[PDB]
């Protein structure tokens, strides 16, 4: 569907107590070490030798924030998703050819990371808002390459 | 393809975790219903489908009793789960993709309970049982 | 991308050379075949036994021949696939209930019987065109359910 | 997971296909390169990556060679295909995904030329096949 009011809520919710610097990072780190042939693409990070060397590394927690940060802008702009991502889109899916499905990897980490920061404030309504949000968003990372 | 520090893995953590399968299980039906509402065809025949209920948290007893058992046939999940096979895969048909749903629902449960315990490492092996648990499962298609 | 002239021209022959009375009972025959669990959606067609009680079902060839027939409207509109699948979008993302996996599993067996129907003459890039045509139409089918 | 006829069937129709090997792989390779250039960029090192292209011609016949090393490894994929998986999963860190795609271009190159041989019966057990390839070349990830 299209945003409902509820759904709206819960999203600003979310993104207004978020520690970008604890989740981002975090988040970025476990994809790299559960789904790692991601590493292909960080390349330039350097040491990622094995789950510590990745979890540690500044280069990944530095840019965990920035896939954060990004999120952060279709979440001021729920309505106009697709063209708010549109330049994302080329660098992600022409600039680096990154299979869509990757996306979709990012996105069950992000959500895994915010369950456990999160507890059982992370009901099952959050959880549904939550990967509407993220679905969406995916979409349009990919949306221009098919 | 489970390693024996795999086998290790998500044995130590089954122990620890094991106590609240009941819990888990419930609470990862419940956002499998609300969230993938897709998946409330399967379980339609049931007179109430919403996170309360008694139908879904009976159920979800059964299912970590499915994971438990699995646990236990570690090292041969084909030959362990072929009942469960037999019936999701041909019996009720199961679409493949709900295991990879359920399987999510899981893990998302599993951070939300035991936040300490559910690291990167356990992580990747937990990932790698429950693909190799739905691979077991997949047995009965074709 | 969007429609090249090139592709408009190939999709335009593709459809307009086909035996949708040969192919698209062969292409469905294929899918619940190889892909079984998608036979749980076609329950009131009856006999499904085995291989040879589903290349013969009446119901499931003429059934393949309609989603064809399906597809030759967003042939006929390819600048307005997105509303022209709406309808079919709706039937099959909330009255059946299809995983949105099941629509690539139809696809590649319609390539797959199209391949074999065309020998040489479905050049990679003949391929190409196709699986874009069959790609959008995809992202129609279940556009609206994320 | 590979029936006896499952291997018996995989066996006739490479016995059948066989000849024509290194044909299916240039065709197969040069697909998927043009259909799918999100995998182009594996081949980057090499000067001319085209249909035509004697890069891809040669290592169409390396990728069957490696199809023909499955059919005989057939009862242990995973034991079989162990090089091939340290190179693809480890050193290349080649996307899972481009096997479904490689995988899928090289049913529809045997549909072109062997429309005949290419039944519905032997698409079940080439799929089954293929399936267990890139799992067994999946291996090496983690
Ligand atoms: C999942 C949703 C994602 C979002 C919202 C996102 C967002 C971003 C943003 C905001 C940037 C920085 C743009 C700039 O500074 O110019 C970026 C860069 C990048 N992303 Fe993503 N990304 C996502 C998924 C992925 C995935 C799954 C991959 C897998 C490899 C990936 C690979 C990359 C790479 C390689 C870069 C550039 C790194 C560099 O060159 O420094 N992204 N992404
Ligand atoms: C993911 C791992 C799963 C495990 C371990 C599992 C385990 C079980 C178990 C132990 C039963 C037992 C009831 C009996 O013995 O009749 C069962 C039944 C059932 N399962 Fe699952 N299952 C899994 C996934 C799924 C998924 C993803 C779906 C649907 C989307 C599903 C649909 C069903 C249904 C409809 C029943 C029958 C319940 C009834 O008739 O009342 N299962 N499963
Ligand atoms: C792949 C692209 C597809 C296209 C273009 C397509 C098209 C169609 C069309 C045109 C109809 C008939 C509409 C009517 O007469 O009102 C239909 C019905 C149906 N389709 Fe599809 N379809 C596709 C994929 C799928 C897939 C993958 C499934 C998997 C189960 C599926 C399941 C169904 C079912 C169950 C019906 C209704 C059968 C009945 O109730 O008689 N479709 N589809
Ligand atoms: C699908 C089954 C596949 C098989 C049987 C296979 C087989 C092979 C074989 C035998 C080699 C040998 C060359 C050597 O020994 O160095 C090789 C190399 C290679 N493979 Fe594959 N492969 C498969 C899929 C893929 C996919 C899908 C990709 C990329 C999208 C890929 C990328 C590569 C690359 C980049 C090389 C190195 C070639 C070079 O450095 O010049 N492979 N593969």
């Amino acid at each position: 569907v299209e945003w409902t009011d509820k759904e709206r809520s819960i999203i600003s919710d979310i993104f207004s107590h978020m520690d970008y610097d604890d989740i981002g990072p975090k988040a970025l780190s476990r994809c790299l070490i559960v789904y790692p042939w991601t590493q292909r693409h960080f390349s330039g990070f350097g040491n990622l030798y094995n789950a510590e060397a990745i979890i540690g590394n500044a280069n990944v927690a530095a840019h965990g924030i920035k896939v954060l940060h990004g999120l952060d802008r279709g979440v001021k702009n729920m309505d106009n998703i697709a063209a708010t991502y549109a330049d994302l889109s080329t660098l992600h899916s022409e600039k680096l050819h990154v299979d869509p499905d990757n996306f979709k990897l990012l996105s069950d980490c992000i959500t895994i990371v915010l369950a456990a920061k999160m507890g059982h404030a992370f009901t099952a309504e959050t959880q549904g808002a939550f990967q509407k949000f993220l679905a969406v968003v995916v979409s349009a990372l990919g949306k221009q390459y098919h | 393809s489970l390693s024996d520090k795999d086998k290790a893995a998500v044995r130590a953590l089954w122990s620890k975790i094991g106590k609240s399968a009941d819990a888990i299980g419930n609470d990862a039906l419940s956002r499998m219903i609300v969230v993938y509402p897709q998946t409330k065809t399967y379980f339609s025949h049931w007179p109430d489908v919403t996170p309360g209920s008694p139908h879904i948290k009976a159920h979800g007893k059964k299912v970590m009793g499915g994971i438990a058992l699995a646990v236990s046939k570690i090292d041969d999940l084909k030959t362990g789960l072929m009942e469960l096979s037999e019936q999701h895969a041909y019996k009720l048909r199961v679409d493949p993709a709900n295991f990879k749903i359920l399987n999510h629902c899981i893990l998302v449960v599993i951070s939300t309970m035991f936040p300490k315990e559910f690291t990167p490492e356990a992580h990747v092996s937990l990932d790698k049982f429950l693909s190799g648990v739905a691979l077991a499962l997949a047995e009965r298609y074709r």
